[PDB]
């Protein structure tokens, strides 16, 4: 996914 | 014209006195004009200057091969020295008087009697050999030896030809000569010769002392270990790691990585100053330049080597390229060299490097059989370097050119895990994490270490405090600062055209065109990662940073932007949930905001009107804040997954990207009104945004299609850039001049491509961990004017906020709880519509800083608010400490529970370590494991591996070199016993690679094997677009798109020939350019009467329509029905 | 009511013309009668966000702030402005804060545009010709086309002031347009171009008929008028080749 965390 | 050699050949002039024949006569060498050669050159036996990198390259560049001279160590040890004999079995050179002495001194017993191969100590042949000096019996026959100055001749085993014994290793301390009476040792000035062979320091220079880190506090002791005095004790749970001294200033320096500080005292123990505390978050080792009064430091959170004055000012970075894991450092200011070692670069190769004392001409000094070089020291009169290793477990020495490599100690029994090292006279003092002590050893050849001082904690760097350790020399920068504007750093004595120094500039500036002048830096690349926010120049050759890196003890930096008018940068940290401002030079860290932040994913600066915009992924909004006063208001409120924002101050527009499933890029006035989409067709995960100021064109990138696009500010004229190889998941993007610098996640690297097409992908950085963002700092771009910043006017005449608007106009606004006055210019209290509310609600202690933390975190010993407010004045009769913390019996102080009874006093009254239940019950570790002394449980295969696993050393005691091991272990040749998990892993864990030699690459049925058999890679990396194999066999044979068509499961857009996934076909959203994917051949979905579905959101219960929660993600369930319950509760 | 309706973005005046809403209550008589500036309307109106708000409530574009031209009325567009230094050895400090080189003082036009005309306290060598009329003590020497013309060109000078227009609706040698007020000489009356917006200088019948013109001017078929020497001279004077 494109999740920063 | 060519030179007429005596042979008649026309010879080019470039070879005239090149120390080569060039023809028969050698007339070109008749008269010579060479110089002393440069610092970056090696001198052959003939006087030839050749490049330094050609030394020990494997090719005999100099005649007689003077440039190699045994670069390798642990050779077969043939032609042993006179008065020494070679053991036939092991090849060990041993003393002649030890042959047949009754001691099987060699490991194979080659110097003793045995009957199994007919080599008893019986005398057979010396009676007829009749050596001219002395014939002695050996198990393999009679042999002859000769007095000093001769070597036994193997031609007849009778005679001995003259030989210079002065060349042998360890014959005399310091230099020696053969001028008269054969060999004759001599001692350098200041030293006095003793015993005939030994050079001792004159008593005119005071007694010597040795300062070493105990592991918690710095010590000092005599050269024999009689009385040890604690010079300095580390407070606040610190630990002294590196030590160095400046004799003339009577100063002792040390670094404290657990406090992230460095210090300095006198040897008396008084006058302590905290030198550095910014960006020094893990200083490993240290070195002073006693000639230029400078301090060289090693940092390993962001790997760099710095130089700073003894008072801690004018810090400048010297080496930052490819370090990886620098650990050791040493200096020779008299010559001008800087030596350092790292146990692994960004590339795979560990090495020990040499460079001028300002960086410049780096050279790999030792590259073979290196392991983990953990510490370096220099013999300043013999001109040799000494370093240790923690994996191959040896102590070696090479000359300044790395020529003569000689071991002084080797073996897992003698030097199991050295860290630090320093020498004096005939001794070398090295530390040890496994034997847990400072060790004293001879500098020439050592077979048994002596415990100088045994600690109970891991020791660290050692230095010998003495005058001769820092010989005098002239200081080239000694007057006029060498003409340098800011900071004068010594180079090699021959560099800079014989001046011996090169000028640098502090982090806020850079050198002028004519040198000697430091002018402010105009532009540089600014990027952010989870460990640090850094600034690097665009020119790839100047790889050194141009701003002190921003680091924290917890840190995850995501969004960054600058402020050129004050040389200030802004950056968000995702772990503090705080936004900071900081100058380029590292001074002035102040929080911009810490209230109500969940995950700020980007920042930008409207520099003309002084506004800061940020986007919050947890609140799902974008907020704007002014810097003249802390005005703030959420201008956009109900996004879904917003990401990078950008603001065009002159045009009045702002642009932000939402990457939810109907992904789009929106445009709005800088006010926050007129929010409309401009690009929402064929977009997947629009991570990055930028504006091309030279042409007012907006640039963005995708992570689903891995593409880069650019359009005008209206969304018109949409064009795609070319295919960029190995671009899989770009996040950040910026535009400068004619290049596009893009951050990527799969690579974890920063790549540069041309602005006008796909361009040549040239990598700027690599292996920079979880790199997030990038901005193009430029002191020009941040300039201009509009009605919000105009002379004769105050911030556009608006009280509080003023916002630029398209077509050169200003629109005023102002913060939460304040509406706009009748005149549309000023503001008035608005308590009815936007009532004031507290800093944060109940069940949360409101810190003095903006942030707030749960009340459980108040008075618990850990600094949670990041300003110490939650720990302020604890322990009083009401402000009790939390049960998760240990309260000191008196005084109103209290500490984290994990510090209670941990063998380190913290409570001021000392109740922290009292009455502890020290004894452990009748319990054991599982039978297959091993029980340490302090009851730590470790697998038995870790015992005697020369790595301290118990942290006590109980798993490495009684580790004799008797050759035995455990049945399951794998034994290296005379090095150590490895656990079977570390054999056949692709990395040489033995001193010779014998744990990896000849093993099969058995990929475990879920890994792809590279075609050349170099390695196996995980199957996920197979054909994903990134070359994971050295032969590029990973990305070979991959399925590809048929020409012009799409894949088997990708719908094709009839408008332009692009491909969108099948699950996007007839999904209700027109992905394609003309909506071809929403053709009439499909029917819209419906929902049950107890539920309701919005324009594109999933269906949801009818019960939460108009409820105030974005159930549809499309806000249509609320915009269709305000229905405000305008009545009292 | 005349049987027409304006577009939705135009304010409709009492006289029936349609003007853009941005000109409403802007201290400017846009409708031609002051209907758009009545206190009846301006008391229930707020300036658009992008525009200034003068103290009296009228609206001006923001670029009228500190513009050296008082157009808010109350000098509110100039109030509080921190103007730059004026170099006395080079420029003359006008009464409004403007400063320009002194070669423009007494030059012939009130360059400073200040309300006291401190720039144009005229000090010329006098003796301006009758055509370049001296606009009284505010000595603007200007062509006579800018007088008896309803719109300001001399400040408080001669200009359109009825001092001379009271004689013969203009000077003795010149005619007047009668709508809007504007004065042209004899050689510009029936000269082939409609100087008067109503066409009174080129009437339906120049002379006593369509092309009667004058006792000393030729009669062109299209109705123009040319002098006696202009007939058959080889160039276009009647416009329709009546002379040629
Ligand atoms: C490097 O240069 C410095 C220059 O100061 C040398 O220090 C000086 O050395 C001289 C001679 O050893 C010292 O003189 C003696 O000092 C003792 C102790 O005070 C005194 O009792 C004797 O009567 C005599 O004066 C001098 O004090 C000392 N000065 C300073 C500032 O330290 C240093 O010896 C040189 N070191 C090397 C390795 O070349
Ligand atoms: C003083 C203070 O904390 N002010 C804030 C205010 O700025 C706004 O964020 C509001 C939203 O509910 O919460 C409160
Ligand atoms: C030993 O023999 C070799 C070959 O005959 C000769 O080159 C060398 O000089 C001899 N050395 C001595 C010291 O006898
Ligand atoms: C850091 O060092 C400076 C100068 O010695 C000192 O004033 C300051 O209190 C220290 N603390 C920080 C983190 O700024
Ligand atoms: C290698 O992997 C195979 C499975 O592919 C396994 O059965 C075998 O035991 C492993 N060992 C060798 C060297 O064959
Ligand atoms: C006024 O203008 C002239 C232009 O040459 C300049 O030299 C002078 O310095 C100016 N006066 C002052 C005091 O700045
Ligand atoms: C002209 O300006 C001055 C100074 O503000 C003022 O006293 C005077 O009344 C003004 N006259 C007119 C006609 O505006
Ligand atoms: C070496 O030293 C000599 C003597 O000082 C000259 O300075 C020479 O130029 C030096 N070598 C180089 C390469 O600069
Ligand atoms: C004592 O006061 C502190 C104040 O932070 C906490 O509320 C703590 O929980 C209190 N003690 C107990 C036993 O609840
Ligand atoms: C000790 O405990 C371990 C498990 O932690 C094993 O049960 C082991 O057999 C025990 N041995 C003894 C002697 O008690
Ligand atoms: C090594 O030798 C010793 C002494 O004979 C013991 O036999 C020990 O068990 C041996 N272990 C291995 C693995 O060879
Ligand atoms: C995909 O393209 C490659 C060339 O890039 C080859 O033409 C390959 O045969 C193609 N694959 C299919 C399935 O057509
Ligand atoms: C919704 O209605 C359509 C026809 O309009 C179909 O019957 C469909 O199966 C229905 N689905 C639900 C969930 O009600
Ligand atoms: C005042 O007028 C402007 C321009 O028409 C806007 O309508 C504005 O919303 C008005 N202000 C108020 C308070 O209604
Ligand atoms: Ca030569
Ligand atoms: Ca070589
Ligand atoms: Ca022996
Ligand atoms: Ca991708
Ligand atoms: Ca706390
Ligand atoms: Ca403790
Ligand atoms: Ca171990
Ligand atoms: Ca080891
Ligand atoms: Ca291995
Ligand atoms: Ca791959
Ligand atoms: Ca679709
Ligand atoms: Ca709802
Ligand atoms: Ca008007
Ligand atoms: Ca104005
Ligand atoms: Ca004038
Ligand atoms: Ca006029
Ligand atoms: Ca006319
Ligand atoms: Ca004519």
């Amino acid at each position: 996914x494109n999740x920063x965390x | 014209k060519e030179f007429e050699c005596g042979s008649g050949e026309c010879i080019l002039r470039a070879y005239v006195c090149d120390h080569d024949n060039d023809c028969e006569d050698n007339s070109d060498e008749r008269n010579c004009n060479y110089d002393t050669c440069g610092g970056h050159q090696f001198t052959c036996s003939n006087g030839q200057c050749i490049n330094q990198n050609w030394v020990c390259d494997g090719d005999d560049d100099c005649q007689d091969s003077g440039d190699e001279d045994g670069c390798e160590s642990n050779q077969s040890h043939h032609r042993c020295y006179p008065r020494e004999w070679a053991c036939p079995g092991s090849g060990r050179c041993i003393s002649i008087d030890k042959v047949c002495d009754g001691v099987p001194d060699c490991p194979e017993g080659d110097d003793e009697n045995n009957v199994t191969s007919g080599r008893t100590c019986g005398m057979g042949v010396c009676s007829v050999l009749n050596c001219e000096y002395q014939c002695h019996q050996t198990p393999f026959g009679g042999e002859c030896f000769c007095p000093p100055g001769h070597i036994i001749n193997s031609n007849d085993s009778r005679t001995c030809i003259d030989f210079d014994d002065c060349q042998i290793w360890g014959i005399c301390d310091q230099k020696c000569e053969n001028r008269q009476g054969r060999h004759q040792c001599l001692c350098e000035e200041g030293y006095i010769l003793e015993r005939g062979q030994h050079c001792k320091s004159s008593d005119s220079f005071s007694a010597a002392s040795v300062i070493f880190s105990n592991g918690r506090d710095l010590l000092v002791g005599d050269l024999h270990g009689r009385n040890f005095r604690i010079l300095a004790e580390s407070k606040n749970r610190g630990m002294v790691m590196g030590v160095d001294f400046h004799y003339q200033k009577h100063r002792v320096f040390w670094t404290d990585p657990m406090q992230e500080k460095v210090f300095s005292t006198d040897i008396n123990g008084l006058n302590t100053q905290e030198i550095l505390n910014v960006s020094v978050d893990t200083p490993e080792n240290l070195a002073v330049d006693w000639i230029n009064n400078k301090l060289y430091l090693v940092e390993t959170k962001v790997n760099r080597i710095d130089v700073v004055n003894l008072e801690g000012n004018q810090r400048v970075t010297l080496i930052t390229e490819n370090l990886g894991h620098p650990r050791g450092i040493a200096l020779d200011p008299t010559v001008g060299y800087l030596f350092f070692s790292d146990w692994g670069s960004l590339s795979g190769q560990p090495k020990v490097e040499r460079a001028f004392m300002d960086g410049s001409n780096r050279k790999d000094l030792v590259t073979t059989k290196v392991g983990w070089p953990a510490g370096i020291t220099l013999d300043l009169v013999s001109k040799r370097v000494y370093w240790v290793d923690s994996r191959y477990d040896y102590i070696e020495t090479v000359t300044y050119d790395g020529i003569q490599r000689k071991t002084v100690a080797r073996g897992g029994s003698l030097v199991p895990h050295p860290f630090g090292i320093s020498l004096f006279e005939e001794h070398v003092f090295f530390t040890d994490w496994t034997k847990m002590a400072v060790m004293k050893a001879s500098k020439f050849t050592e077979t048994n270490p002596q415990v100088y001082h045994q600690s109970s904690l891991r020791p660290h760097g050692v230095t010998v405090y003495h005058a001769l350790r820092q010989p005098n020399a002239t200081n080239p920068c000694g007057s006029n600062n060498g003409g340098c504007a800011q900071v004068c750093v010594l180079s090699h004595r021959t560099d800079n055209g014989g001046l011996g120094y090169r000028c640098k500039c502090e982090f806020g500036f850079e050198l002028d065109d004519d040198e000697h002048r430091c002018v402010a830096v105009k532009n540089f690349l600014l990027f952010s990662s989870k460990t640090a926010v850094r600034g690097i120049p665009f020119t790839l050759s100047t790889q050194e940073d141009v701003m002190v890196p921003v680091t924290g003890s917890p840190s995850f930096f995501v969004g960054i932007d600058f402020d050129a008018q004050h040389s200030t940068v802004f950056y968000s940290d995702l772990s503090k949930d705080i936004i900071y401002k900081q100058k380029i030079d590292g001074t002035g860290k102040e929080v911009i905001t810490a209230n109500r932040l969940e995950s700020v994913e980007c920042l930008t600066f409207d520099w003309i009107s002084r506004n800061l915009y940020w986007t919050d992924g947890g609140l799902k909004s974008v907020t704007v804040l002014r810097l003249a006063d802390k005005s703030r208001r959420q201008i956009i409120s109900n996004l879904n997954n917003p990401r990078s924002i950008v603001v065009h101050p002159t045009a009045g527009y702002m642009f932000l990207s939402d990457w939810f499933r109907p992904a789009k890029i929106m445009r709005a006035w800088s006010d926050g009104s007129h929010l409309m989409p401009i690009v929402n067709t064929s977009l997947g995960w629009p991570n990055g945004l930028a504006i091309d100021w030279s042409a007012s064109r907006l640039y963005w990138v995708d992570a689903f299609f891995d593409k880069i696009e650019h359009s005008t500010l209206d969304g018109l004229d949409r064009k795609r850039l070319g295919h960029v190889d190995q671009m899989t998941h770009p996040f950040g993007l910026t535009v400068f001049k004619d290049n596009v610098f893009i951050t990527d996640w799969r690579l974890g690297a920063i790549i540069r491509v041309r602005k006008s097409d796909g361009g040549d992908m040239t990598v700027i950085r690599r292996g920079i961990s979880s790199v997030m963002h990038v901005k193009a700092y430029d002191a020009d771009l941040q300039t201009g004017s509009n009605y919000c910043s105009q002379t004769t006017h105050a911030n556009g005449d608006c009280s509080h906020f003023c916002f630029p608007v398209p077509n050169f106009q200003r629109v005023c606004g102002c913060p939460y709880g304040m509406k706009l006055q009748r005149d549309q210019m000023t503001c008035e209290g608005d308590p009815a519509r936007e009532p004031p509310t507290q800093q944060c609600g109940s069940l949360s202690f409101p810190c003095n800083n903006g942030k707030c933390v749960p009340s459980f975190f108040r008075c618990d010993g850990v600094d949670d608010c990041h300003d110490n407010s939650d720990e302020h004045q604890c322990g009083v009769f009401n402000n009790t400490c939390s049960p998760s913390a240990f309260a000191c019996v008196r005084g109103g102080q209290c500490i984290p529970g994990q510090w209670h009874c941990d063998r380190q006093n913290d409570c001021l009254d000392g109740s922290d370590e009292q009455n502890c239940p020290t004894h452990a019950t009748s319990s054991t570790c599982p039978s297959t494991s091993f029980t340490c002394d302090n009851h730590v449980c470790i697998p038995k295969d870790w015992v005697c591996d020369t790595d301290n696993d118990c942290s006590d050393g109980s798993d490495e005691k009684n580790c004799q070199a008797s050759g035995t091991c455990q049945p399951t272990q794998f034994r290296c040749p005379d090095h150590r016993c490895i656990s079977p998990l570390y054999v056949c892993d692709g990395d040489k864990d033995c001193a010779d690679g014998s744990d990896e030699a000849g093993c099969v690459l058995n990929c475990t049925s879920a890994q792809f094997k590279c075609a050349d058999g170099s390695s196996c890679i995980n199957s996920r990396y197979r054909c994903d677009g990134v070359y994971d194999c050295r032969d590029n066999s990973d990305e070979a044979g991959c399925p590809t798109r048929p020409p012009g068509m799409c894949h088997l499961d990708e719908f094709q857009c009839q408008g332009d020939g692009t491909c969108i996934p099948n699950t996007w076909e007839c999904d209700g959203h027109p992905d394609c350019i003309h909506g071809s994917d929403e053709h009439t051949g499909c029917v819209p979905k419906t929902c049950s009467p107890t539920h309701f579905l919005c324009d594109n959101g999933n269906c949801i219960y009818k019960a939460w329509i108009c409820d105030g929660d974005n159930d549809c993600r499309d806000m249509s369930d609320e915009k269709d029905c305000p229905t405000q319950p305008f009545h009292c509760p």
